């Protein structure tokens, strides 16, 4: 596989941090008044 | 708390249904506080342009990851052997069994075997390499974004459109029909003709090159000159080997019919001219309304004219042109119902008459577009059901619709849900007891005092296209008839070595269960018609609720009165029809992939005599095949189906959770 | 097959159309 | 009322008389259908290139043009044209008439609109229009000599799909 | 009325003839769907770049920079002989005047906020257009040389197409035998 | 709710009499039943006999009758537009 | 400093030599077919390689040699590809030099495609081979 | 907050009222009815949504309405 590293890079970034910030921002938001 | 902002009411709640409300009610723009209609309507623009963009990106994104992590290159070479890799596993979870085990289709990493038959569609439109993919998944993600500055660009001021410009019929129609249905299907000739032709025949066509290889030898000399026929002369040969030269033709326009021999899938030059015959028929269509020139048809005309004089109709069609063009809802279930008709036959065509090459030997891929596509069709049709009840709710004004045809189905609306009633109780009563019969009598050690129809009527119009099995010789299977005659020397030979070869799934022999199971059909059918026509037409009143219009399309109940009152709504109504509607696509794909399964396992007599009773459904077809499945994962190893054996048990899980 | 290249230019047509999805979803949301 | 050409027969009530060479003749009443003013535009533009045609195979029957004998070698009439398809000719001409003619079906447009008299493309760079008679003498004539031209441009095209020959070759024997 | 270039047609309501060159000649209507300061724009735009294109096929046809990418006089084998990366400095400096010259207001909407008029760049070093009886005269003359050079650019490049010898290389060599 | 738009021209065709009004036919308003009833059997007649002709079709059909085939549907508007004319006092 | 028909030519080049690295592979697959214990051709799989990978190297091959011989009226100077009307102002690709390689892989084909109907492992093996010298000595003389 | 309407098809039985669990009605003085009085809602801010004033009307289809709306605190019956 060409550019091997991306997937091992990219993978833990989309699943674990991204839906972290993401759940943490719309929190936020829906509760802030 | 300001998250519901659209609404002050949602926007108060100090509880958590404030969150869920509002995640239901976002994109329910209608009920909004203070949305006006052209408000309404450019939001709408945008969010059709954001879906088409996500379309787009999804699309994209497919062919980008084939490009990079799948085996096209090696797939094209031999496609009947080489396994199709859909996309890269990278889980970290993973132990290394599963790592090996995962590890198929010719490269060293982990991979998953496609079942979305890609290869089989790109293969056959021309390309080749994982160049072309690549560059078709730029273009794909250029135009995504272009749809995207689009969405933005005519939401900004002095680009904003008018109401006028929004409910023009005659232009939109004559516009998509010429143009998005018409042009579209033409150009798809065109790169049929000019690439996809080519490339099937081993020659390279590609934007380097297209200018210079001319798709046929005379060029388009014959097309100008009047001599179209010529673009019928030397089609392919029999023994043509698929993307190369040997055996192959040069014509690019013919009706050949039938398959090809060899990749069992229909002729490509048949699907050249069917397209530019479909794009010569839509312009034709698309240049029928008036729109700035006074030639063309009014719609509101056509409607108004069409009632019948001996008044059975009351009106006729008066007033529904406004009711129309008023209700996005109207507008959205008649979409959603022509949408999931041709999704159905999309999904039975394309087993029936495969146009991919070497995608009728893809089992798999077969049953999982078919699945696929027909459970979309079971939701369309859910959809457009629904809406149409929402369109009873919200936009219907008998006023305007005085003695009109939607308040005659209104009028009539009782007979119309007691007769689907009937019609289901009959087809349930007698379906069930054949099937309870046949169980009784197999399992007393008779089999020979079943009740088993012939299915006479499908086998006659069988026969009627050419089928020679059942002996009936009408039409298409007499060679002495008007019909047979008529095409014998332009589609019949090609026709008939396709419909009488046992070799694929075109017409496929019928027999008892075929007859028992089409009829459980219209018993579903008809049973989640009467749910939703039963809950379309009591939307805006009964006798238990005379005012349920003023409550809404969606409410809980109306309180334990009056006897109780409990999933009164014509929301209850849907959300009873979705699990009718989830039967039906269970039965029909348990009908398709056991039908389908037997002949390929080369014993359809299993089929034919374990699916007159429902043991044999239950242990010839569930039990039977499910060895492999839940052997994916046991305490001696683990497979490539391990993870489907995981799904399966998933699903079995989260299905409980539901009750 | 595919370079790193062609890879890199795909993240960067992708990331435009980030871009452009922000600018609707800002648009729709008024 | 009955027509003048026809007298066993109504006069037309889209025929008022006003336009060269009315005299009434409509028998199958395609004036009820179309527009007046498009059904002349279609007739005065039949006539025209009928007229020019009929020019035409006269002077090709009387000479031909430096070089057009090699190409063409003795296949006149309309036999060159399937020869000026393989050579530039004929598509040098449909491309320039097709220009003309998007500038004609603006005329067109604006015709419809009854801010055009039909068949008007003012093009009268040498001055015969001095008078309001003379103008109606050469309309009446135009129109006629436009119907004779389409008939006159039918029996010579015919006639030489019969014989092979052309319009004045025939005379000649 | 009527308009003076086509006889036949009623004449544009936004040409009135304040603007050089005006014979009334919009056939297609497209003065009434865009704005005529953005189309009076782009014709001097579109002119200015065709007058510059065939004074350069002009004077490269017959003479040119000493090197071997730069001597060959057709010029469309020309942009492909020379080194690309001089097309980059072209275009870079064509950008960068395209930013500065437009006072970097280059939208339909924003050139004509805070408005100059219509091919205006205010770039008149020698300054012969103080006097207005030559202003004029200078303007219907630079509209008609535009006009006639986006004819005589097309019939230069296209004619490099088919025959490959430069304009006045295919001026001379114009067969007049030949046997289709 | 808004005005909904409809081209230039269009008019009220709701008819509840034996007949439409002959607005209905469009162009084809201002034709006597009489050529309509003619036209409609001239046209049968053509139809018919171009799609004898191309019944049995083969690789090269003459395009005229191909052409003259489409007739035989346009003489059923045809005979309904003369039922419409004949009942409209024309 | 490389003109617009020196970086075609270098995208030629890398062409031919991705089809010239991809030619292996069906050597391989040839012995394979081979060394097995019923030994048959596949006929489809040879003929596809070939109707991809060797005639985009022909292709290619064709490209780069106008490009030679013509210069930069092949590159883009005579406008658009074309086929038929006006007259081909460029000189055949058969007058560069380096179009003997293109006269030897083309009519080896015609060997792989016997070879296809005849069966012969080794006939294939050796007119791989003979593509992939071929192909090793036009790029190497190219540069 | 719930919107609780009284129509003129009410006879002031006051069942309604008695079975209010949340005091939101109340009978007043009117004349359309052979009772003299007709039933009110003037504090539907208090009003959780329950319907029992709606199965306690005798009247065929009923008079007093509750469309629920807005969730508030005391609509909810939250004693938290
Ligand atoms: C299936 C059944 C098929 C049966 C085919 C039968 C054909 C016979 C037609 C019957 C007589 C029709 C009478 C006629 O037409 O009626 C006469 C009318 C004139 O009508 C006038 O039309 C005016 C406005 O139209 C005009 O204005 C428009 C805008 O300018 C048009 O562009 C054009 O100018 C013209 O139509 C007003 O309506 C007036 O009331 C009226 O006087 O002719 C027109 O409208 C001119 C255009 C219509 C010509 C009809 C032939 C078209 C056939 C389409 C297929 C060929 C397509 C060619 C495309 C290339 C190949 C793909
Ligand atoms: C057939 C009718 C007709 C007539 C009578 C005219 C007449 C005229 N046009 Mg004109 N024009 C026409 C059609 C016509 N045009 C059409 C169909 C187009 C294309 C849409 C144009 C495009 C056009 C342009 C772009 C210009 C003119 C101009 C002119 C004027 C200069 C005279 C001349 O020879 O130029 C005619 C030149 C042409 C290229 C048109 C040729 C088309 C045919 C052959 C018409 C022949 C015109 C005739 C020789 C002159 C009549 C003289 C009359 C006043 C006594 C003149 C008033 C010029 C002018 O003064 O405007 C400011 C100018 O710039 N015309
Ligand atoms: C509508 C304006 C127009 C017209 C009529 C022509 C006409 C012509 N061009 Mg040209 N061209 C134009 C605009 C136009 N050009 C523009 C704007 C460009 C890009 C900046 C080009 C770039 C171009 C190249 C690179 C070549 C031509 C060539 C040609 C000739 C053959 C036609 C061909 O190959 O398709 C035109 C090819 C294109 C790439 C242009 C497509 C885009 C334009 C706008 C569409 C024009 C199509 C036109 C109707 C075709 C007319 C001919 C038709 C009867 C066959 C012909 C003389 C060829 C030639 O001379 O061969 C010796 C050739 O190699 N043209
Ligand atoms: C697609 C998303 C995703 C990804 C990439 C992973 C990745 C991983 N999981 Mg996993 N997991 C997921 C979803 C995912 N999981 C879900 C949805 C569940 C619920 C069913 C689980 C439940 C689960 C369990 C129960 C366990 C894992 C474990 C692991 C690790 C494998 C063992 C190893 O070598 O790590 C060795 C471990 C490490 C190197 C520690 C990594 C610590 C990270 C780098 C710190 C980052 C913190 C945070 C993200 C910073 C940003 C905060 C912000 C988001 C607010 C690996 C990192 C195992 C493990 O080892 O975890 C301890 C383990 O025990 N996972
Ligand atoms: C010719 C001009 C033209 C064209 C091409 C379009 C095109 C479109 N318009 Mg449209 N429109 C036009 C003029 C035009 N418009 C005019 C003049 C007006 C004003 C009166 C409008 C007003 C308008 C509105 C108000 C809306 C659109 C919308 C749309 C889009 C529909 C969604 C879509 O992509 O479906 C694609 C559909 C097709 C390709 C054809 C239908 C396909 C059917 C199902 C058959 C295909 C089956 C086939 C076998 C499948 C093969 C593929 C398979 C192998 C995968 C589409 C891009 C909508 C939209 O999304 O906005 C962004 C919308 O809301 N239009
Ligand atoms: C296997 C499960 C099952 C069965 C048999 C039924 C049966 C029925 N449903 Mg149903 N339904 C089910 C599951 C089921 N439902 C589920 C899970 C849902 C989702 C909530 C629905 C949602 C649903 C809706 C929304 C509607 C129905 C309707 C119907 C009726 C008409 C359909 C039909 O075939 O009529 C034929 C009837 C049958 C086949 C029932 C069996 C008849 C038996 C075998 C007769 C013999 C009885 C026996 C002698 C009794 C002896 C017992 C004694 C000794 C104690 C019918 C009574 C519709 C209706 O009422 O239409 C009129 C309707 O509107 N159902
Ligand atoms: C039989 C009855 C009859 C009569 C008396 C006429 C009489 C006339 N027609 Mg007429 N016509 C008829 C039937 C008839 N038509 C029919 C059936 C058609 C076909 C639908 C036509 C088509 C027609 C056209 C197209 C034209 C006339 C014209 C004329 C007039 C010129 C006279 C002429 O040149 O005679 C010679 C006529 C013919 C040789 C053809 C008609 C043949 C019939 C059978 C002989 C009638 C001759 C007539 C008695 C001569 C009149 C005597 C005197 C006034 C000269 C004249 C008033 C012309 C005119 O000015 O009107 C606009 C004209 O252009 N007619
Ligand atoms: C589309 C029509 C057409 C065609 C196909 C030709 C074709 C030809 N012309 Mg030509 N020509 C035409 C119209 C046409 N012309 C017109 C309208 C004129 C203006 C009067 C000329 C004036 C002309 C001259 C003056 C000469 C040719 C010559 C030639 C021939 C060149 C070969 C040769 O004999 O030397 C060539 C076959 C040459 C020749 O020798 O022909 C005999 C020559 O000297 N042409
Ligand atoms: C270019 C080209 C081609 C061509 C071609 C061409 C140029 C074809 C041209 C055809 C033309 C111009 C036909 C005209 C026909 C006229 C008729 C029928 C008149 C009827 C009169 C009637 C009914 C009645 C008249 C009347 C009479 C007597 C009595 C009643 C009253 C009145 C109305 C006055 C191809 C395709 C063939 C091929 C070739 O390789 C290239
Ligand atoms: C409830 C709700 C309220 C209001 C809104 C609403 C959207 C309207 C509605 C929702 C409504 C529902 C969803 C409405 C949508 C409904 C259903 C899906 C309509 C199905 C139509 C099938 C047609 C008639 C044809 C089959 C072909 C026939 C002509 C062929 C014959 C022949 C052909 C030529 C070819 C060969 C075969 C043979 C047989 C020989
Ligand atoms: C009265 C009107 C009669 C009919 C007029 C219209 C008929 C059809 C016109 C077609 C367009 C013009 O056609 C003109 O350009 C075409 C494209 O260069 C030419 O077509 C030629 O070149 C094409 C492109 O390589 C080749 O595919 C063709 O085989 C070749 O014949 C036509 O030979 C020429 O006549």
């Amino acid at each position: 596989m060409t550019a091997a590293y991306l997937p091992s890079i990219l993978v833990p970034i989309i699943g674990l941090i991204f839906p972290g910030l993401v759940m943490a921002f719309a929190f936020i938001y829906i509760e802030q008044d | 708390t300001k998250f519901p902002k659209f609404s002050q009411a949602l926007a108060q709640d100090p509880a958590t249904r404030r969150i869920w409300y509002g995640l239901a009610t976002a994109h329910d723009l209608e009920s909004h506080d203070g949305m006006t209609e052209e408000n309404l309507y450019q939001k709408i623009f945008a969010s059709h342009f954001g879906h088409l963009a996500v379309i787009f990106l999804w699309t994209s994104g497919n062919l980008f990851h084939l490009a990079w992590q799948g085996n096209f290159e090696q797939w094209v070479l031999n496609p009947l052997k080489v396994k199709p890799i859909a996309h890269a596993i990278w889980d970290p979870h993973f132990g290394q069994p599963a790592v090996k085990a995962f590890t198929k289709g010719g490269v060293s990493y982990p991979v998953n075997i496609a079942t979305s038959g890609v290869y089989h569609w790109w293969y056959t439109i021309g390309m080749r390499s994982n160049t072309d993919l690549y560059a078709g998944s730029l273009f794909l993600l250029f135009l995504a974004g272009v749809f995207l500055f689009a969405g933005w660009l005519h939401l900004q001021p002095k680009f904003r459109p008018g109401l006028s410009w929004f409910k023009n019929n005659e232009s939109r129609l004559n516009h998509h029909l010429s143009g998005l249905f018409g042009f579209s299907s033409l150009a798809w000739s065109a790169h049929l003709i000019h690439v996809a032709i080519p490339e099937a025949r081993g020659q390279h066509v590609g934007w380097d090159n297209f200018t210079k290889v001319a798709p046929h030898p005379a060029g388009l000399q014959p097309f100008f000159s009047g001599n179209w026929g010529v673009y019928a002369a030397a089609p392919d040969t029999t023994n043509h080997i698929f993307g190369t030269s040997e055996g192959a033709g040069t014509a690019i326009l013919t009706f050949l019919g039938g398959f090809h021999p060899q990749t069992q899938a229909l002729w490509l030059t048949d699907i050249a001219h069917h397209h530019l015959a479909i794009g010569v028929v839509f312009i034709f269509a698309g240049h029928m309304y008036r729109t700035n020139w006074g030639i063309g048809h009014s719609l509101k005309e056509i409607l108004d004219a069409h009632r019948p004089p001996g008044g059975r109709l009351g009106a006729g069609h008066k007033g529904i042109f406004e009711t129309l063009t008023n209700s996005l809802h109207f507008q959205l279930g008649l979409a959603l119902a022509s949408l999931g008709v041709i999704t159905s036959l999309v999904a039975q065509h394309m087993y029936a008459l495969p146009s991919y090459a070497f995608i009728a030997k893809d089992y798999v891929t077969q049953s999982a577009l078919y699945t696929h596509h027909q459970y979309i069709a079971g939701f369309l049709m859910v959809g457009a059901f629904a809406h149409g009840a929402i369109f009873f709710v919200r936009d219907y004004d008998p006023e305007q619709n005085k003695n009109n045809v939607l308040a005659r189905i209104l009028d009539h609306k009782e007979a119309i849900i007691s007769h689907l009633s009937w019609v289901s109780l009959f087809l349930g009563f007698h379906t069930l007891g054949i099937y309870v019969h046949n169980d009784v009598v197999v399992a007393f050690g008779t089999p020979e005092k079943q009740i088993l129809v012939e299915p006479v009527f499908a086998q006659w119009i069988q026969a009627s296209s050419g089928k020679a099995l059942y002996g009936f010789d009408v039409f298409l299977s007499s060679s002495n008839s008007v019909a047979t005659n008529a095409s014998s020397n332009i589609w019949l030979p090609g026709w008939l070595e396709a419909i009488n070869s046992g070799k694929n799934s075109l017409f496929l022999p019928i027999g008892p269960g075929d007859f028992l199971i089409h009829h459980a059909i219209a018993l579903a059918l008809h049973t989640t018609t009467l749910i939703l026509v039963k809950g379309a037409l009591d939307a805006r009143g009964s006798k238990l609720m005379p005012d349920k219009k003023d409550f809404g399309y969606s409410f809980p109940c109306d309180g334990p009165g009056r006897g109780g009152t409990c999933d009164i709504s014509a929301w209850d109504a849907f959300y009873l029809s979705m699990f009718w509607m989830l039967n039906t696509i269970g039965w029909v794909t348990f009908y398709w992939h056991w039908k389908h399964v037997t002949i390929w396992q080369g014993n359809a007599g299993q089929f034919n005599e374990s699916s007159t009773y429902i043991m044999g459904w239950l242990r010839d077809y569930l039990w039977l095949n499910s060895s492999p499945l839940i052997n994916g994962y046991n305490p001696f190893g683990m497979n490539s189906l391990s993870v489907w054996s995981w799904m399966f048990l998933f699903g079995h899980l989260i299905w409980a959770t539901g009750f | 097959m595919i370079s790193d290249t062609q890879i890199f230019i795909a993240l960067i047509l992708a990331l435009v159309s980030l871009v452009l999805a922000i600018r609707l979803g800002r648009a729709l949301y008024q | 009322a009955m027509s003048d050409s026809v007298p066993f027969l109504k006069q037309p009530e889209a025929l008022d008389g006003s336009m060269a060479g009315d005299v009434g003749f409509d028998p199958l009443g395609f004036s009820s259908i179309g527009d007046i003013n498009f059904l002349r535009e279609a007739e005065l533009k039949h006539g025209r290139i009928a007229m020019l045609a009929a020019a035409g195979s006269i002077a090709q029957d009387i000479f031909t043009f430096p070089g057009v004998s090699k190409v063409v070698g003795t296949a006149k009439m309309t036999g060159v044209h399937d020869i000026l398809v393989k050579q530039g000719a004929m598509g040098q001409l449909l491309l320039w008439l097709s220009f003309l003619e998007v500038f004609g079906t603006i005329a067109l447009l604006e015709t419809l609109d009854g801010k055009r008299a039909p068949g008007d493309f003012k093009f009268d760079p040498l001055n015969f229009s001095k008078n309001p008679e003379t103008f109606k003498r050469y309309q009446l004539a135009e129109i006629k000599n436009g119907r004779l031209a389409m008939m006159g441009v039918g029996g010579m095209v015919h006639g030489y799909f019969i014989t092979g020959k052309g319009p004045l070759e025939l005379l000649g024997n | 009325d009527m308009s003076a270039s086509v006889p036949f047609l009623p004449r544009p309501a936004a040409l009135d003839g304040s603007m050089v060159g005006d014979v009334g000649f919009d056939p297609l209507g497209f003065t009434t769907k865009y704005d005529i300061k953005w189309l009076r724009e782009a014709e001097l735009k579109h002119g200015r770049v065709c007058m510059l294109a065939s004074l350069g096929c002009i004077v490269q046809e017959f003479v040119h920079l000493p090197s071997e990418a730069t001597s060959n006089p057709v010029a469309s084998e020309a942009f492909f002989q020379v080194p690309a990366g001089g097309l980059w400095q072209i275009f870079a400096a064509i950008g960068i005047i395209e930013h500065f010259s437009n006072n970097f207001k280059m939208s339909g909407s924003t050139m004509f906020s805070d408005g100059r008029a219509p091919g205006d760049l205010s770039f008149d070093p020698l300054n012969f257009g103080k006097n207005p009886s030559a202003r004029a005269r200078y303007e219907l003359a630079e509209i008609k040389n535009g006009r006639l050079a986006m004819m005589g650019f097309s019939g230069m490049i296209h004619g490099c197409f088919i025959t490959g010898k430069g304009p006045l290389g295919a001026l001379g060599s114009l067969d007049w035998h030949q046997s289709f | 709710y808004s005005p909904v738009p409809s081209p230039e021209g269009t008019k009220e065709v709701y008819w509840e009499t034996k007949a439409p009004s002959s607005d209905v036919l469009g162009i084809g308003a201002g034709v006597s039943s009489g050529n309509f009833a003619a036209s409609s059997v001239v046209a049968l007649m053509i139809g018919g006999f171009c799609t004898g002709q191309v019944i049995p079709l083969t690789s090269d059909p003459n395009p005229l009758f191909l052409i003259g085939s489409f007739l035989l549907p346009y003489s059923w508007a045809l005979h309904v537009a003369a039922w419409i004319q004949k009942n409209n006092g024309k | 400093a490389a003109s617009i028909t020196d970086k075609q030519k270098t995208v030629l080049a890398g062409k031919i030599t991705v089809a010239a690295n991809k030619v292996p592979v069906l050597t391989a697959a040839v012995e394979k077919m081979k060394s097995g214990k019923k030994p048959k051709m596949d006929r489809d799989y040879v003929l596809r390689f070939s109707a991809l990978y060797l005639t985009t190297l022909v292709d290619a091959m064709d490209q780069y040699c106008l490009r030679d011989a013509n210069g930069a009226k092949a590159a883009g100077g005579a406008g658009i590809p074309k086929v038929g009307g006006f007259k081909s102002t460029l000189a055949p690709s058969s007058a560069s030099a380096l179009y003997g390689n293109v006269d030897s892989i083309k009519e080896d084909m015609q060997t792989i495609r016997d070879a296809a109907f005849k069966g012969d492992f080794d006939g294939v093996i050796k007119a791989a081979g003979d593509i992939q010298t071929s192909a090793t000595a036009f790029l190497g003389q190219a540069n | 907050s719930h919107s609780v309407k009284v129509y003129d098809t009410c006879i002031g039985c006051t069942q309604c009222v008695r079975a209010c669990p949340c005091d939101v009605l109340e009978m007043v003085s009117w004349d359309g009815c052979k009772a003299g009085q007709i039933a009110s809602a003037p504090r539907t801010e208090d009003c959780i949504g329950c319907k029992r004033c709606e199965t306690a009307c005798p009247t065929d289809f009923l008079s007093v309405r509750v469309y629920l709306g807005g969730e508030t605190t005391r609509s909810m019956g939250l004693a938290y």
